[PDB]
RNA sequence: CGAUGUCGGCUCAUCACAUCCUGGGGCUGAAGUAGGUCCCAAGGGUAUGGCUGUUCGCCAUUUAAAGUGGUACGCGAGCUG
RNA sequence: GGACCGGAGUGGACGCAUCACUGGUGUUCGGGUUGUCAUGCCAAUGGCACUGCCCGGUAGCUAAAUGCGGAAGAGAUAAGUGCUGAAAGCAUCUAAGCACGAAACUUGCCCCGAGAUGAGUUCUCCCUGACCCUUUAAGGGUCCUGAAGGAACGUUGAAGACGACGACGUUGAUAGGCCGGGUGUGUAAGCGCAGCGAUGCGUUGAGCUAACCGGUACUAAUGAACCGUGAGGCUUAACCU
């Protein structure tokens, strides 16, 4: 009856914070190498969605050397820990699916009032 | 020490949301008790049968009625029989017996399927499409040749061709490890619980598939 | 596509076996006005169960 | 990846585009695009490469728009397909510095030195 | 196959869908009552009682939503006036489908479908 | 001859074993990896392309393997010309 | 140079299931915009132009996504290798006996499956009233009673071409609606401020939002009525006749 819907939020992570699609975001992911565990930094624009429980995940875009890589991290994984929104982008759309493929443009700041 | 299964595998099973089933207890207080219990003159084989979930007591048949009716009146929505092992006693041992060292190694799984309709013949078996522009006059997704001219003069009986897909059963088997946890000391069962409510039983001897 | 024998009227008579009007075998009279109607259907002056559902 | 696939190069001995002319390992295995060896022609070439036009050779891809999923469910999508040119009978990169972020997944075997030479793994 | 899907076609493309209904749901706020088929009845109370749990909040946005469907100023102007507060007690159900006869020209399911008004 | 539509391809196949691979043996100029021949075995699997319409054939490259035949040289009230 | 035998993982092709993920589609969700017409006009909306062109996108379906599987075993064996052994005082795998031996056979695994007319078994439920003609286990008609259950009819479904098969039918969450959420689109209209104006800022992550999730009788699921009976043949064998 009033059962379901909280097996998913058993194992949420409070501690995410909040961003829209379009800060370049950092994301600090566990790496196993070996017997030693690291961490690696990964920028770039994010391309999210918001909370689908546990399903829920964000795109976010980097160019390394000319052409551009898109990861999408899942929000609730245990290799993904710390986000920062850092710098907070102003644009339209919810999807930067088409702003991402152009080259050299980054979009405007806008940090008062979201 | 010595002790091991019997006529039980659990007495509770909720229902399916997702089919993956990572384990936590929840606190809610219900009531579950064996009701059906076989009469005793006119058979030359004891056999005992299974049930779950619940009816509203007003859509129940007289004669399922009755069948529940037998030791304590609570109904449920399916019947499953198996064979016999010796007959029906309290076999109860005493108090704390296996904590010590064996708890588990895998599980098991059961299922069913999903009706699909009068599916077509690149639906049904994978069947591959004719070319769709050179040419081909109203041959797109169609049946090709189905037999083999005139010594034949017949198409064969398991012949692949549009049907009715959907509504079976199927049984797969053999899941894996998904994570482990080891610094809380918590009592572990470990495995995706089996498909949709419908399963056959498993009555079963020690690990052969 | 076409046959090379003509069906007999057996067969044409046999193939129309499943091909019989079924009836609606009970009608429901309603308590208000006494003439009867199909289940849940107007009696066909504007009565339904217990109200003349309909002016006209 | 798949055959008929032009592809860009990684690394610097191997020359500007290059076009997957069988999908290696399997009878009729289609698509083999995340660490997997392809058989490759050069279709265009500087003549600062060390191979030329014409030359088949195998390769294994290491960059793709399809994308390898992590085990946590995780894409990782690079923009444009790219490859790192090997030897045919010994499977080693011919060119001698890599270009461009590789994936964990290219660490089986011959494929340490790929991403030793790379930057981004 | 279809699974788990609303909305019946209705033999009739998206825009004529849209379109009768926009009438359809014209004529039963204009004259309480509407002898039609029993599935385009069932679909009618599903566009028009959103229409009526709409108008209950009378403002000029809703005014104006209530305008991008069935645009017809006098169907706003009842169902802001005389209905809405007439429905304001109610928690869904403003429409009741009672079933008729069958069609002369076609064997067609036909059905009243009518609001919970009063004659007086 | 008061009409049995002719190749190849596509789609779909089925059978025989005079067996391509996988399986079990013998012999060998079988030291091992690798081969050759013969017996048993038909359960399953048994390529993508450049050339011209091709069955064929040449070639690039792959696979453990790219079998030989019958089925109106299978299949046009299934398609192509 | 390079091992059979025996284990461990990881792939290609194939098949099954699923929608948790990655995606695709989503003409019924939202937004940007071109041309034009209309709502009296400004504003705001709607209609046509492939859904006007696009941009995203819920459910459902789906693969390119994910989970699994073809085994291990057992019996009888083909080729072959054998033991004991005479016929044929030696020999010999065979004639009497016996033991191995493969993806083939029969089971093992998974589905249909008592129309298996050889129509099977188990548990439960329901019916234990009269009269006439009797061309006689006889068999037909009349009155009463017509159960267990089924069918019909409405609400319908992740079931479906139609049937069928599930769930519900007022001692009711079955379907719509409504309430709250989730998702999706992306700061609605109105008003105010700045600017000559386009437009920008605040109200404001605003407003809309489906098929989804939890709750609720507000609407439709009415009570009849229909079918189905009234103890179920003859012989033979076990407790009194």
């Amino acid at each position: 009856s009033n059962i379901i819907k909280q097996l998913e939020q058993e194992q949420m992570k409070q501690d995410v914070p909040s961003f829209r699609p379009g800060d370049t975001v950092e994301v600090k992911v566990w790496v196993v190498e070996g017997s030693k565990k690291r961490l690696q930094a990964f920028e770039g624009v994010v391309i999210a969605i918001r909370n689908r429980g546990l399903h829920s995940a964000f795109t976010v875009r980097k160019i390394s050397n000319g052409e551009g890589v898109e990861r999408v991290f899942q929000t609730h994984s245990p290799v993904v820990d710390s986000i920062s929104v850092k710098r907070r982008g102003a644009v339209r759309k919810a999807k930067l699916y088409y702003l991402r493929e152009r080259t050299g443009k980054a979009a405007r700041i806008k940090e008062r009032l979201n | 020490m010595i002790g091991l299964v019997g006529k039980k595998v659990g007495m509770t099973r909720i229902f399916t949301e997702d089919g993956v089933s990572i384990p936590v207890t929840v606190i809610e207080v219900e009531a579950n008790r064996v009701t059906q219990v076989k009469d005793l003159a006119n058979d030359g084989y004891r056999a005992i049968q299974v049930t779950t979930g619940a009816k509203k007591a007003n859509r129940v048949t007289k004669p399922e009625a009755g069948h529940f009716a037998k030791a304590g009146v609570e109904a449920g929505r399916g019947l499953w029989e198996f064979r016999l092992a010796e007959g029906e006693e309290f076999t109860v041992g005493q108090s704390i017996s296996v904590e010590l060292f064996a708890d588990v190694k895998k599980v098991d799984v059961t299922g069913t399927s999903k009706g699909k309709g009068f599916a077509g013949t690149v639906k049904r078996w994978n069947f591959r499409t004719q070319d769709a522009t050179h040419g081909n006059s109203l041959s797109h997704r169609v049946p090709g040749s189905i037999g083999q001219n005139q010594t034949p003069g017949k198409v064969f009986k398991g012949k692949k061709m549009a049907g009715q897909m959907g509504n079976e059963r199927v049984t797969v088997q053999s899941l894996d490890v998904v994570r482990v946890d080891a610094e809380r000391n918590l009592l572990l069962v470990k495995g995706a619980v089996p498909g949709a409510t419908g399963s056959d039983l498993i009555v079963k001897p020690a690990v052969k598939a | 596509a076409v046959q090379q024998n003509k069906p007999t009227r057996s067969k044409r008579g046999m193939r129309r076996s499943h091909d019989a009007l079924t009836a609606v075998t009970s009608l429901s009279v309603d308590k208000t006005s006494g003439e009867k109607h199909l289940r849940h259907h107007i009696t066909a002056d504007g009565y339904y169960r217990g109200r003349k559902v309909i002016a006209k | 990846i798949q055959e008929q696939t032009m592809l860009n190069v990684a690394d610097n001995s191997g020359a500007r585009r290059v076009m997957c002319i069988k999908v290696l390992g399997g009878s009729h295995r289609r698509y083999a695009g995340v660490g997997d060896i392809i058989k490759i022609t050069i279709k265009e070439a500087i003549p600062r490469g060390k191979v030329k036009k014409g030359d088949v050779l195998k390769a294994v891809v290491v960059r793709t728009k399809k994308g390898v999923r992590r085990p946590d469910g995780s894409v990782i999508r690079f923009d444009g397909n790219a490859c790192v040119l090997l030897n045919n009978n010994s499977e080693q990169p011919i060119g001698t510095r890599i270009f461009g972020p590789v994936t964990r997944e290219l660490r089986s075997e011959k494929f340490m030195k790929i991403i030793s030479l790379a930057p981004e793994v | 196959m279809r699974h788990r899907k609303s909305g019946r076609q209705l033999n009739r493309n998206s825009s004529h869908r849209q379109a009768m209904f926009r009438n359809m749901a014209g004529s039963l706020v204009r004259h309480e009552i509407i002898k039609t088929t029993l599935p385009k009845a069932k679909e009618l109370r599903r566009v028009v009682e959103p229409l009526i749990t709409l108008a209950k909040t009378d403002s000029v946005a809703n005014r104006r939503l209530a305008f991008a469907r069935t645009r017809d100023n006098e169907i706003v102007a009842k169902l802001f006036n005389e209905l809405g507060p007439r429905f304001a007690s109610r928690a869904g159900g403003y429409t009741r489908i009672l079933k008729c006869g069958f069609r002369a020209g076609d064997n067609a399911p036909m059905a009243y479908i009518e609001l919970v008004d009063r004659s007086e």
